[PDB]
């Protein structure tokens, strides 16, 4: 198993990325899509099918897909991700 | 369950 | 300029990285290799050419290729590289 | 000037 962290630096704009999920706790919180010339792509720091684990420090573990979005709403200008290869 | 997008 | 952040835990092998730098302080230091099937290179989130600005949150500015490998030996379990995109 | 390599 394959998990590393990641802290982004947005310089006031969006990671440039699209997550997908369900409010069903266990379900995985998946890296869906990357915005061509986004934040996330030009780092290449993280990528499509990379599952996130934890933002921010606090766990997606048994979190349904709101709970990510809660947190990506309280983000400031660094954001930290918990990311596990598929 | 219905299985949603989020951009950020 | 493009910065961000990585943390990996080698726990106790390596992180599948080569590095290059010269001892003229000012010089940078860069990701010039990395192991085929090694823990760096299966994150996909670290790249050959970008340039090491930190180890463990000590800056690397002004300081010798000498210092990262003394500051790299030193790092424990878990190792966090602050890198700037090329 | 002289360019060395660590790998770990």
């Amino acid at each position: 198993a394959i998990i590393y962290t990641v802290e982004l630096k947005r310089y006031g704009g969006p990671l440039g990325i699209t997550i997908s999920g369900t409010e069903e706790p266990f379900d995985p919180i998946i890296i869906s899509s990357l915005t061509k010339g986004g934040l996330a792509e030009r780092t290449g720091a993280i990528h499509i099918g990379d599952r996130i684990l934890a933002i921010n420090s606090s766990s997606l573990k048994g979190k349904p897909l709101s709970e990510a979005i809660h947190l990506l709403q309280m983000a400031g200008e660094t954001v930290t991700l918990k990311i596990k290869k598929q | 369950a219905t299985v949603r997008t989020y951009s950020c």
